[PDB]
């Protein structure tokens, strides 16, 4: 009876995101004063099948210069990974209960980075060496905020079990105590999940189609199906880190339910942003992020160190 | 009020184009619900609704029809049809349709409008209609 | 029943071919400014699954807008030699399709088909558009009555 | 039954052809996804000398000009009569993955080929894909050929550049035909 | 990534309407200069329409 | 007259009230949130977009697409071989070799518009003295093939055999304007 | 106009809530109608290994009516 | 945009290549339902550009990605050549309405943005601006046009009306002549100078006593620009390069010519 | 005419000012179609007399 | 073990949906679809030389940091001590020395794209 319920948790993933590929295109729409996809299903639910049943059937470019094994394993590295980051992510009792449930999180986050080195340097050519590299300095930049604003948020909770957050928010909001950790995390959530206002690794216009270019359909899906995945986790991650939805446990489908409100605004919020501003030219985004994120955290870094000491708001190790 | 007028105003949008079967036939056809004032019906089935207080893009509307010169258009739906007496109107040249301001007949003018014959039979094969410009010689039947 | 079963496949291969087709974002000339006027609010490509993507390994069409040049016409092969081969082709102009203005001039291919083979023709020198529309609506069911299943079966 | 039906034919018989995304080389070329080359007798047995597909075409398109072939019936086979074994050197030579022999009698080399016969597809091999690599083996006797028709025939030492440089590894990607050990011809 | 030297080949869409309008009259070359600058059409007319 | 753009800076020893009003656009970056509530304004607004084979855009009746031969109202191929229709066609698409009709009238035998050239420029339309050659409304007639576009006489009367209740009325909207 | 989002939001919005009260629904069902019993240090699991004991393997039952 | 090109549409026939400015005046009046139409377009395409530029002359991203970018100088703009926008950004008062108004500029009022500091942003407020003060002029244009002709009146340079040449002959002769050979310009050479958007847009026309000419020759605003993104391109780096060739107003049939 | 008038006040705050007076989604303002034919001016020098072309 | 059978699936998830997408194409790799692409022509260089990257120093003071951040995870269970005075001033001093030294290169010209 475990594997009907991985089955209810990776289908109704798959088959979100499929219509995140149509809501990133219809909202984003619809603020260009055009509307989005109308006609291959009533309004647009039913392109994503296509965009899907078109790329299987696509010519897998297997480029003369590369390598190949490489070449096969980073999309399978990165669909993997992006929807392995679901098995702990409590909705209120999650499929797998872990006291280290957030440092599973940072760690397999950081290898959705190799996806994007081992895809770009396999692949010969320029364009994507490029983006392989503005990975790089993209994780270089907010991999030391994505622990400290994650740390001092978890300084002020006890473990790092995401499930103890439920009973930290049992009658408050952390956003509340922490709007500028929520700041910083809602940037560093979008360096992290590359999709961003500050692409600058599957750059269009600059790079075209960065660490992507050389993939043809077959394998080109597995990104997508693990980038729009991952728009999600770091919206699930908000909705239960510092937006903290109703437990009352007797009727759990309320944390569930208010669990969707939130996390859609915050994967709705994403797409106000690509539709709103352009790129950080990638000396700013390591020139924004050090200098201006890296020590105003390193104070609220101490600030809640010096906050429940000062007071008495020390927490259980349950 | 007001925040039900869409819902009493949307709600016969639905029940405006007879029941489920032409609701049902117009949306995944056309792909947009909207009650409009019918003044077309041509030859070979295409309707013309109008409404005045739509922007100036959606203000004529066709519906085509099924059942054309043997082609079955209820999916493979075409600009090349709309004939030569509401491509004027449709496309917003002009303000009056060709009922009250219908053109002037010259009996060489077609009456069975064709689409845009493109990759089938009853296409269009370029010629030399010149007559030949030359003549070379004929040779006789009689030996010597 | 086998044929039956096939031409349904082949009816349902093609509606994600011809509904979700990824155009490339191609240039050169005037024209390309009406397929950004297609990209507009008033014909939008979205609406029909048409999508800009800038690479030929993540695209299905080519839009061929403008003069074909001697020094491109490598670089327009080049890059129809790049795509996977469902691949489809579509000739924007009058300067592409014969060379319109400069059929006669020595730096302009007299014609996009004489290097690249072409599934449809949209004529007009900037064609209106509303007249790419209509072609790459065109050319989204002249590939639903491509039979690529059925003449595997009777083979 | 051509001559019996339309006289005054030309008829070509061509040799074993090669050419870019041709199933010739292509097919030697692609025995290194499996372990290694099961080539019979160990290569020999088998004299071959393969011709060009440019050198059959401007042969064709010159035939259906001359007042010359009225029903002479052809032979376009080309320079070079090579032999399987160094035949198939040069090309893992050229295409430098690896090479070495696997033999086997036409008691299993031609029912594998009715294992992968079972494909719906384009098969890799049948009984008879197997059958005509081992039956060729001729000598030029009589019949007029290319020479006496427009074309100087193209040897496969020069164009195996254009047909096996997508078949190589980067590492090998560029390999200049000036190396590669050209093959070891027989005249017999 | 930073640019230490640029050198573009401008050319790649070179027709030769300069020397095609040697060919046609001041009326039957009006149009090639619609295509000059495609973005601001008049502007051109509006300078070709006064050299002659 | 000039105008300057970006010229402001003058330092008026900034208050702490100009402070925060500075240290709080930044800190809290708003003056984005700006441009977020700028995009927000849109999605609640009507999409300009407009079905495309149900709702074709406006035009005007002088919009030149594809060409016709006219004809007058008593049949009678309304062209007269003049050559003043090739003489003006900059991109050399036209040859109009004609001969006398064998009622000793004057009349093509040949006419062509290869539109793969044709630059679709009216000149054609304004020099015919008799209103034979127009440039029709058209813009719906792409083709899969080159061949197609060839359209020489057969193909372009009766296209003006097919059009004239629709071009006749443009005509007639603008036989003041030229 | 823009109501044309809520099928992709509301379709999205019925595939989020099953991974939450599926996870639960799925626990009771193996559980005996109570939670999964996580177990982070050593005491709880000598507990469960206790009351692994004190029945059939199964541990979500017996207690007092014994003695 | 498309907004615009049905006052094409509704002038000439094309939307986009449409010759209608001719050396015989032009070609062809307007019809009676077109100034009221801009009217209704001109009043509002003021409020489009705060509803863009809002959105991007006070963000950070933009600002932090265009500043201090092509910070080409003020003398060396001449020596490369650019005299369209690319040295107005940088300061040089020039303008060809102003200096060397050739149609009726003399009589509109304008206002010619100048912006110190020229480095990829300070340029784009005067190519923001210069939407403005046009947007501007089309309140002049508007409000005053005589009651006149629309072509030239020698009927030897510019084509007679269309019903003209069907009751005389004198029209229906040089109809046949204009429209077959031409009106043999005497022969000269000129260089007209125009401030296209781009710039300078330049024209040495080289006549002889033909009806065709002798060697046209056109000034791109544009060859000069893109030579100086060599210079610019100095210290930059390729996320802002690709930003220098958006701030010269680069279009490659002007050039490539 | 699409909104119901909280949706207004919503999309002339969020931008910051009034565009339902200045919106870009022409109705009825525009000048129609079908104008009333004209009778363009001939322009000078149609006076029959005092117009030898030497003199001008 | 329940992880494992959690994880093994969405390796074949994945592995599964890649052999259905190079044995389900019908494809036709002759050679100039494979060759790479630098935008329409032949590349110059090899694809595989030194790229010399500019942040060289900035990816060490990360190499130093994720110790740093590694070395500040355990204070969650720290605070869970009886002293609570040790553990308050160094874990000032550590995120102070720090600072310091984030400073000084920020001054000293580190992080800055030499160029
Ligand atoms: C199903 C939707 C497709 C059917 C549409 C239809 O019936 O005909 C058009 C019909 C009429 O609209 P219209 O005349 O074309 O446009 C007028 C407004 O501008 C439409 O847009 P508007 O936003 O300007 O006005 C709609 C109205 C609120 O409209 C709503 O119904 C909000 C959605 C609530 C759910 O706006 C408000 O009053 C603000 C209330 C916000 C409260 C939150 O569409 C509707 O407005 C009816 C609402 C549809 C509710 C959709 C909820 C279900 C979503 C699908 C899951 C099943
Ligand atoms: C005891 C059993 C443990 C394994 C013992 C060692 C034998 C295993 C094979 C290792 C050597 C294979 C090899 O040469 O690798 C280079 C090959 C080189 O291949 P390539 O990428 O250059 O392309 C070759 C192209 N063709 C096929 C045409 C020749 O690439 C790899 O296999 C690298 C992946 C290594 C796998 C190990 C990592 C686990 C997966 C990571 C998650
Ligand atoms: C879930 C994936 C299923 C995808 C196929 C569902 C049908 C798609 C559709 O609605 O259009 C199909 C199409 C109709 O849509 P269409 O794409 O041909 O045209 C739409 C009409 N316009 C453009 C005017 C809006 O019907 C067919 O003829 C396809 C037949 C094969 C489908 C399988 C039948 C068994
Ligand atoms: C939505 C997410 C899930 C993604 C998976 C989507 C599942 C639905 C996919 C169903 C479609 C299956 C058939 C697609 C194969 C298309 C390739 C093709 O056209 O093959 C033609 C070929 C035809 O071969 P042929 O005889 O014409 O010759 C091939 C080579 N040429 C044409 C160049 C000479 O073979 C087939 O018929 C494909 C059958 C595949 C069935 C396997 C199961
Ligand atoms: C209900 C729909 C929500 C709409 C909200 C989107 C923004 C649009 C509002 C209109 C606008 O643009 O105001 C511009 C205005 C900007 O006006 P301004 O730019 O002209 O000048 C600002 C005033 N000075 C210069 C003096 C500082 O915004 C503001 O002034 C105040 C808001 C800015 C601060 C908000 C962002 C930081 C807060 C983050 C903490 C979490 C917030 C709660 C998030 C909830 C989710 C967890
Ligand atoms: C295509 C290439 C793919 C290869 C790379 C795949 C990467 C997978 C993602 C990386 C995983 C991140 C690191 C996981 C560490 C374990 C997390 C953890 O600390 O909790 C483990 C948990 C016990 O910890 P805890 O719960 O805190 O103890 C109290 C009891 N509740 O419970 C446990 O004890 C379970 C610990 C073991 C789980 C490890 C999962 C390994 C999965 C197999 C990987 C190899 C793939 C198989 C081979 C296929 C061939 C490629
Ligand atoms: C009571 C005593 C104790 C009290 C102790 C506490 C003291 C008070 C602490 C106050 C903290 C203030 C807030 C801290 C965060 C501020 C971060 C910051 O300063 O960012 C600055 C940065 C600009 O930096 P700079 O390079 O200098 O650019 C200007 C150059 N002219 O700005 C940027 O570049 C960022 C731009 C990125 C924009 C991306 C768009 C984001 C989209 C927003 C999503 C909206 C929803 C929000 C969700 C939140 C998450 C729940
Ligand atoms: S056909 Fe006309 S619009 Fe298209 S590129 Fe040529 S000149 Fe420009
Ligand atoms: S100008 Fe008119 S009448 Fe004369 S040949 Fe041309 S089309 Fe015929
Ligand atoms: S519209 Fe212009 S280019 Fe086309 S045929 Fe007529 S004169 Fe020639």
């Amino acid at each position: 009876m475990f594997f009907i319920n991985i089955l209810t948790l990776l289908v109704p993933i798959l088959i979100a995101m499929a219509f995140l590929t149509l809501v990133e295109r219809k909202i984003l729409g619809y603020m260009q004063l055009r509307k989005g996809p109308n006609i291959v299903g009533p309004y647009g639910i039913l392109q994503p099948f296509a965009d899907a049943m078109k790329l299987f059937m696509k010519e897998p470019m297997r480029p003369l210069t590369t390598s190949m094994s490489l070449f096969i394993i980073a999309p399978t590295l990165s669909l993997t990974l992006a929807l392995s980051l679901w098995v702990p992510l409590p909705m209120p009792h999650p499929l797998i209960n872990l006291n280290l449930g957030i440092l599973f999180i940072l760690a397999t986050s950081s290898l959705s980075v190799y996806s994007i080195l081992w895809s770009g340097w396999a692949s010969n050519s320029k364009y994507s060496l490029f983006g392989a590299l503005r990975a790089v300095a993209q994780t270089i930049s907010y991999e030391v905020t994505m622990a400290i604003i994650l740390l001092s948020v978890l300084l002020m909770n006890g473990s790092y079990s995401l499930q103890t957050l439920i009973t930290t928010q049992e009658h408050m909001w952390l956003l509340l105590p922490a709007w500028p950790m929520a700041m910083m995390w809602f940037i560093s959530t979008l360096a992290e999940t590359n999709r961003a206002p500050f692409d600058l690794t599957e750059g269009e216009s600059e790079l075209v189609s960065g660490f992507n270019v050389e993939y043809a359909a077959g394998p080109f899906a597995l990104f997508f199906m693990a980038e729009y995945t991952n728009i999600i986790l770091m919206n699930a991650l908000t909705t239960i880190i510092f937006l903290g939805p109703l437990y009352y446990i007797n009727l759990p489908e309320l944390y569930s339910t208010n669990f969707m409100m939130e996390a859609l605004l915050l994967s709705s919020t994403f797409l106000w942003i690509r539709a709103s501003y352009p790129r950080f030219r990638y000396d700013q985004l390591m020139h924004l992020l050090w200098k201006n994120f890296l020590p105003l955290t390193l104070a609220l870094c101490m600030w809640h160190i010096s906050l429940p000491i000062f007071t008495a708001g020390v927490p259980p190790y349950m | 009020m007001e925040l039900v007028e869409v819902l009493k105003r949307g709600v016969q949008q639905v029940t405006g184009h007879g029941g489920l079967r032409g609701l049902l036939r117009v949306f995944f056809r056309a792909n947009d619900i909207r009650i409009g004032t019918l003044v077309g019906e041509d030859k070979y089935g295409n309707k013309y609704y109008e409404d005045n207080k739509q922007f100036f893009g959606r203000h004529r509307w066709v519906i085509y029809t099924t059942e054309m010169n043997g082609k079955n258009t209820f999916w493979d739906v075409d600009g090349s049809m709309v004939p030569p007496e509401w491509h004027r109107w449709l496309h917003c040249m002009t303000d009056d349709p060709p009922t009250t301001n219908p053109p002037t007949a010259r009996k060489f003018i077609w009456t069975n409008h064709k689409f845009n014959v493109s990759a089938t039979p009853e296409q269009y094969v370029p010629y030399s209609t010149t007559r030949k410009k030359i003549h070379e010689w004929v040779p006789p039947s009689t030996p010597y | 029943r086998a044929e039956y079963v096939v031409t349904k496949l082949d009816d349902l291969i093609n509606w994600a071919r011809r509904s979700s087709l990824w155009p490339m974002t191609f240039g050169l000339a005037c024209c390309a400014v009406e397929m950004m006027h297609m990209a507009a609010p008033r014909y939008d490509m979205d609406r029909f699954g048409v999508v800009f993507r800038a690479s030929p390994r993540q695209a299905d069409v080519m839009i061929v807008a403008g003069t074909l040049t001697n020094k491109m016409a490598p670089a327009l092969r080049k890059v129809y030699d790049q795509m996977p081969e469902p691949r489809y082709v579509v000739s924007m102009g009058s300067c592409a399709n014969g060379g319109g203005y400069y059929h006669y001039s020595y730096s302009v291919v007299r014609g996009c088909d004489r290097i690249v083979p072409v599934d449809i023709y949209v004529p007009g020198c900037p064609p209106t558009a509303e007249a790419l529309l209509y072609g790459i609506l065109q050319l989204q069911r002249k590939i639903k009555r491509e039979q690529k299943l059925k003449i595997w079966y009777r083979r | 039954e051509v001559r019996s039906v339309f006289p005054e034919a030309i008829i070509i018989r061509p040799s074993d052809i090669f050419g870019r995304e041709d199933r010739f080389l292509n097919h030697f070329a692609n025995y290194r996804w499996f372990l290694a080359v099961p080539l019979v007798s160990l290569g020999f047995k088998t004299v071959k000398q393969p011709v060009y597909v440019a050198d059959v075409s401007k042969g064709i398109v010159n035939a259906t000009k001359d007042p010359d072939a009225v029903g002479k019936t052809f032979a376009f086979t080309g320079p070079n009569r090579y032999l399987l074994f160094h035949l198939v050197k040069y090309i893992f030579g050229m295409t430098h993955r690896t090479f070495i022999p696997y033999p086997l009698p036409l008691f299993v080399y031609s029912w594998i080929g009715k294992l992968f016969g079972l494909s719906p597809f384009e098969p890799w091999t049948t009984k008879d894909k197997v059958e005509r690599i081992h039956i060729s083996d001729v000598m030029p006797t009589d019949l007029p050929g290319l020479e006496d028709l427009g074309v100087q025939p193209t040897p496969l030492e020069l164009k195996s550049i254009e047909v096996l440089r997508r078949h190589r590894t980067y590492r090998w990607l560029s390999s200049e035909i000036e190396e590669t050990k050209p093959a070891k011809t027989v005249n017999y | 990534e930073m640019v230490r030297k640029c050198d573009p080949h401008i050319g790649l869409l070179h027709r030769g309407t300069e020397k095609l309008i040697e060919y046609k009259t001041y009326l039957q070359a009006l149009p090639y200069f619609d295509r000059l600058d495609y973005v601001s059409m008049m502007c051109n007319e509006q300078a070709y329409s006064i050299a002659v | 007259t000039y105008k300057y753009v970006n010229k402001k800076e003058q330092e008026s020893e900034v208050d702490m009230k100009s402070a925060t009003d500075n240290a709080a656009r930044i800190l809290m970056w708003t003056e984005l949130i700006r441009g977020l509530g700028m995009t927000l304004s849109y999605l609640f607004r009507e999409p300009a977009t407009i079905n495309y084979p149900f709702e074709k855009g406006p035009l005007s009746p002088r919009f030149r697409g594809e060409h016709a031969l006219r004809r007058y109202p008593s049949g009678e191929e309304r062209c007269i071989a003049c050559k003043l229709c090739e003489a003006i066609c900059p991109a050399q698409a036209i040859t109009i070799e004609a001969e006398p009709r064998a009622d000793g009238s004057r009349r093509t035998t040949r006419y062509d518009i290869d539109m793969t050239k044709c630059i679709y420029c009216g000149f054609c339309q304004e020099a015919c003295p008799v209103d034979a050659i127009v440039e029709g409304p058209n813009f719906e007639f792409s083709t899969e093939t080159h061949e197609e576009l060839l359209y020489n006489k057969e193909k372009l009367l009766n296209n003006g055999d097919k059009w004239e209740a629709e071009i006749a009325a443009n005509i007639q909207a603008d036989y003041l304007y030229r | 106009m823009w109501f044309e989002i809520l099928p992709g939001l509301a379709i999205m919005g019925v595939c989020l809530v099953i991974p939450g009260v599926s996870t639960a629904y799925i626990h009771k069902f193996t559980n005996g109608g109570k939670e999964k019993r996580v177990a982070r240090v050593q005491y709880q699991w000598y507990l469960m290994e206790r009351d692994r004991r004190i029945s059939g393997v199964n541990r979500y039952y017996v207690s007092k009516g014994l003695e | 945009r498309e907004k615009m090109f049905e006052f094409y549409e509704r002038v000439s026939g094309a939307r986009m290549h449409a010759a209608y400015i001719r050396p015989g005046g032009v070609h062809q009046d307007l019809p009676l339902g077109l100034l009221d139409d801009i009217y209704e377009f001109s009043k509002n395409f003021s409020l489009r550009i705060d509803e863009v530029e809002e959105m991007l002359t006070n963000n950070r991203i933009w600002r932090n990605r265009t500043v201090d970018i092509g910070v080409v100088t003020a003398e060396d703009a001449l020596n490369y050549g650019f005299s369209g926008v690319m040295l107005r950004g940088s300061g040089i008062q020039w303008d060809l309405r102003k200096t060397q108004p050739y149609d009726v500029y003399d009589q509109v009022e304008f206002d010619v943005p100048i912006g110190s500091r020229g480095d990829c942003y300070d340029r784009y407020l005067c190519r923001v601006e210069e939407m403005r003060q046009s947007l501007r002029i089309i309140e002049q244009c508007l409000n005053k046009m005589p009651p006149g002709e629309i072509k030239v009146d020698d009927a030897k340079v510019s084509p007679p009306k269309r019903a003209e040449m069907k009751t005389s002959m004198e029209s229906l002769i040089h109809h046949f002549k204009l429209y077959t050979e031409g009106y043999q310009v005497p022969p000269g050479a000129t260089y007209t100078a125009i401030e296209a958007p781009k710039g300078e847009f330049g024209v040495y026309l080289v006549s002889d006593g033909s009806s065709r000419p002798y060697r046209c020759k056109i000034k791109a605003p544009g060859f000069a620009h893109l030579a100086g993104l060599d210079k610019m391109s100095k210290g930059h780096m390729l996320a802002d390069v690709v930003a220098i060739i958006g701030t010269q107003d680069i279009v490659f049939g002007e050039i490539d010519r | 005419a699409s909104a119901t008038r909280v949706i207004q006040k919503l999309r002339n705050w969020a931008s910051g000012q009034d565009l339902q007076a200045k919106l870009q989604l022409r109705y009825q303002e525009i000048a129609k179609r079908t104008q009333p034919p004209p009778k363009l001016p001939v322009g000078p020098s149609h006076k029959l007399s005092n117009n030898y072309y030497c003199t001008r | 073990m329940n992880l494992y059978t959690v994880i093994f699936i969405n390796i074949l998830l994945s592995l599964t949906l890649i052999l259905v997408a190079f044995w389900l194409p019908q494809m036709n790799l002759y050679s100039e679809k494979a060759n790479p692409y630098e935008c329409g022509f032949d590349p110059t260089s090899s694809a595989r030389l030194p790229f010399s990257m500019k942040f060289f120093l900035v990816a060490i003071t990360f190499l130093l940091f994720d110790l740093e951040i590694a070395l500040l995870l355990p204070l969650p269970w720290a605070i869970q001590t009886i002293k609570t005075s040790t553990m308050m001033i160094m874990a000032f001093i550590l995120v102070t020395i720090l600072s310091l030294g984030l400073a000084y290169e920020w001054t000293q010209k580190g992080l800055e794209w030499t160029e």
